[PDB]
């Protein structure tokens, strides 16, 4: 019993890291990229006026 | 004698950076010492120890003079500054002299008018200059460029210039440089010669 | 005083918009005021705005209709805007351009006062010691108000604000620590509110009874805009006086300053200046300066003001210039949850993100009670932790859990359910408000509660 | 040497003919004497501020940035004195230095710079962070000269394709740096190992540099094959057959 709850537990771990990796180098750096793009255009379209 | 605020008093010479400047705090000694008429920057956010650094710098150091400027700190903390710093003491061969007769303070609230919150800081650069002209080391600390800057910035938005990126004028990286530049080590102009130098510590709300 | 008679113009050399431009008037002064005679005969006020050479501008309050360029006339003052100013205003309410809504007569001058006034002596400023009770659980015990801390209340649209701001009306007093309340008065000031919510405000102030220390001031969202930046200015001068002349400490409440904002925009573009951030004026930072720091305590006196406004969040922006602004020049602040709201707690007062400034010095043993810091530190870590743990047990589930976070998830929800709800006619001295906090205290064991000294807890926990 | 100074506590507008009269010096030296003249500049950013504050003063046309909208002419016109000239022998060579305000590159002032220029060599805090004594990350550092002056006659035939091979291969190594950085070690392959120990010893050796050495352009090129000798002889496809077939061992 404890054999085959540890092989589960292992794969699941793993999996669960690959998603947290996922979102902590990837997602983040392309949306907060975004947002100070939108600032900045903001800004310039506000000083033309 | 009356001297013009944004003018430089000039010198016989600029040395570099020789002896080091010291403070009773183990850390900033040891692991990043200051040096000198050498220029420094702090955080200011709340609940952080600039009290710490300030009393120290203020108590323990080898400066002869010592200039606080104000730039509006929102009222009470500038009453909280006027009168503890007043108290302070420190040993002298014995003697309290808890007079401070080594300082000298600037005090601006937040709504004393705009020029004089945002000339204040060229005020305390002359004074500190005219003390360092005496040969003395004397070191200067500014509670906050962050207000000077958005002092700076409402008078350019009085003026109606024309707003760079943030809102913030064009000035700015130019009268920060300047600013920081005219501290440093020198040797004075004077038949009895002489040397002195003058140290800046701002600080930094972002 | 002014010896002389007044002048009657009759010229008009135009209109344009909300103003008048007049020609040959001879030594003109910047601020004064000035009447106007209508065709029918109706009466007007307004104030000069520009003057140069020969020529005049007038804003008008009651708004340009009907002028003539012939039939109309003008007057001459020959000063700048007073006020009167007296003890006996208690009682009273009015519209803010110094005509009492109210079927009272008006109020007699016991001294003129230059409503624009002049700025504090920093070397006379005294840093607060004592405290204001407020009537609320979460501000008293979560945060603390010193006599002279300024701490502006941020809200949003269909937040119950004006509420909140009522309770503290009704409540507000002094902690009597065993030179009574007497010397104790509110100056509540509400600006371009709807008629529903100010005829509350009205009923509510005149129910209860507190009409013995309270100066009320209301401006309608439909007056005149320059009422409305003249009014909050008026309740300032007579807090000042009433607080430095006679010897009273003082709690001035400002309503809805966003509003005061937006008539500040109005005059700049009445007087032609090229807009700055966002299109408020670029000279708003030092307004808002002028009409804050009014308050604290000085030397050779025992009177005091504290200031707490209210301010409109404009859709949870908070790098909005408004918010940002108070936020630079104000002490701390409190936050309003939507989400509170939602689930029908009537104070949505928020504890995480408040913070006061000055609390340290607000409390201690010479004043209602020496356990009271150690309490706030310990119920602040025990509040955000079981945040935490609610937020774990949303994925991880129940049957995972230990004793200790059912304790915390226990403290959460019996928090949520009693003391943060108040009700709206419910009073709590701070002394029962640390004795609820006690209690909710006492669920854990002596040892879980690290944050606070041995000493307090063999004293109270038992 | 022939100096010019300006401090920061020199007059503001000075700036805007600070560098004009210098480059007129060198002018003279280089045409009316045929010397070889190099020239360095401190700071254009410093420039552009003063061309900024002029500009605005005046109530000009603004583009991007608060700029003025001309300041590319300007640009242009300081940037454009070099290149050597019929009959005469001398030569104006320029190496400006220029900074960005933050790690963005969009800024308009290294943009029209790279513009105008025909290159750039970039410096990144990231390799300064690493305390590499050239912090120079090659990958932006795009030359456009390396076509005329490089090949037999000059240095060697296989210059050229040894430092496209070597851009290939440190471009795939920063690919699979990524991936590693969200898959893990373990999912990696043997291809994925090398190209990794490329870039590690790329890393070590050909940009890792003495403050004081002066290493000749074949102690260069042998370092580089050294480097790609780490790769199979199959891997690399960016060099002829004619080529590997004879330096390749």
């Amino acid at each position: 019993s404890l054999q085959t709850s540890f092989v589960t537990l292992d794969e699941a771990i793993k999996i669960t890291n690959r998603r947290v990796n996922a979102i902590e180098h990837v997602i983040i750096p392309r949306i907060e990229r975004t947002l100070a793009y939108i600032i900045t255009e903001l800004d310039e379209r506000e000083r033309e006026e | 004698q009356v001297w013009p605020v944004r003018q430089v008093r000039p010198v016989t010479e600029k040395l570099p950076a020789n002896h080091p400047l010291l403070t009773g705090q183990r850390v900033l000694d040891a692991l990043f010492p200051c040096v000198q008429g050498g220029t420094t920057a702090i955080p200011g956010a709340f609940g952080c120890g600039k009290t710490v650094i300030s009393q120290s710098l203020s108590k323990y150091s080898n400066s002869d003079v010592i200039i606080y400027v104000g730039c509006g700190e929102r009222g009470n903390e500038m009453s909280e500054v006027l009168r503890d710093f007043p108290e302070l003491t420190m040993e002298v061969d014995g003697k309290v002299e808890s007079i401070m007769k080594r300082t000298a303070l600037v005090a601006n609230t937040s709504n004393m008018p705009v020029a004089a919150r945002e000339a204040s800081i060229y005020t305390g650069i002359t004074l500190s200059e005219y003390f360092r002209d005496m040969g003395y080391h004397v070191s200067m600390m500014a509670d906050s460029t962050s207000r000077w800057a958005e002092a700076l910035r409402e008078i350019s938005g009085r003026l109606a210039e024309m707003p760079a990126d943030s809102g913030y004028p064009a000035y700015l990286g130019a009268r920060l440089a300047s600013f920081y530049e005219r501290a440093g080590r020198v040797k004075c102009l004077g038949n009895p010669e002489r040397e002195g130098s003058v140290s800046i510590v701002g600080a930094v709300s972002p | 005083y002014l010896s002389q008679p007044r002048l009657t113009y009759k010229t008009v050399s135009g209109v344009n918009g909300p103003l008048v431009i007049l020609d040959h008037v001879k030594f003109p002064r910047y601020a004064e005021i000035v009447h106007l005679t209508l065709p029918d005969g109706t009466k007007r006020s307004g104030q000069v705005l520009e003057v140069s050479g020969s020529k005049a501008v007038v804003q008008v309050f009651e708004g340009t209709s009907g002028i003539d360029a012939k039939k109309t006339s003008c007057e001459f003052t020959g000063d700048i805007l007073r006020t009167p100013v007296s003890e006996d205003m208690l009682g009273r309410v009015f519209n803010g351009s110094g005509k009492p809504i109210d079927r009272g007569p008006v109020v007699l001058a016991e001294d003129f006062l230059d409503i624009m006034g002049q700025p504090i002596n920093p070397q006379c400023r005294i840093y607060p010691e004592e405290m204001i009770q407020t009537g609320i659980s979460a501000i008293d015990g979560m945060n603390s108000i010193a006599r002279g801390q300024k701490i502006p209340i941020f809200s949003a649209a269909g937040l119950p604000h004006n509420e909140i701001a009522a309770q503290i009306c009704r409540q507000a007093g002094l902690v009597k620590k065993s030179y009574s309340e007497e010397n104790f008065a509110i100056v509540f000031a509400a600006m371009g509110v709807n008629m529903e919510t100010a005829r509350f405000f009205k009923s509510d102030f005149e129910e209860n009874g507190s009409m013995d220390n309270v100066c009320l001031f209301l401006n309608l969202a439909n007056d005149p805009t320059i009422e409305r930046i003249i009014t909050p200015r008026l309740a300032l001068t007579t807090a000042e006086f009433l607080a430095y002349q006679c010897e009273k400490h003082v709690l001035v409440i400002l309503t809805d300053m966003s509003s005061y904002a937006e008539a500040l925009r109005e005059v700049s573009a009445a007087r032609e200046e090229v807009p700055g951030r966002r299109g408020f004026p670029g000279y708003m930072y030092t307004d808002l300066a002028t009409i804050y720091e009014r308050a604290g305590r000085v030397e050779g006196r025992n009177g005091s003001i504290t200031q707490i406004p209210i301010l409109t969040m404009p859709n949870d922006d908070i790098t909005h210039p408004i918010p940002d602004l108070t936020g630079y020049i104000t002490e701390g602040q409190i936050y309003v949850d939507r989400q509170l709201h939602n689930r029908q707690i009537y104070p949505p007062i928020n504890v995480l993100p408040s913070l006061s400034r000055l609390m340290k010095s607000a409390i201690g043993e010479g004043m209602t009670r020496k356990d009271h810091a150690d309490v706030s530190n310990q119920l602040y870590a025990c509040y955000a932790i079981g945040k935490d743990v609610q937020a774990m047990k949303a994925v991880v589930g129940e049957e995972a859990l230990t004793s200790d976070d059912l304790l915390y998830l226990e403290f959460l929800q019996k928090f949520e359910k009693n003391f943060i709800t108040q009700g709206p006619y419910e009073n709590r001295t701070v002394y029962e408000t640390l004795d609820i906090g006690w209690q909710l205290l006492r669920i854990f064991p002596k040892e879980m509660l690290k944050r606070i000294p041995q000493s307090t807890l063999s004293e109270f926990y038992p």
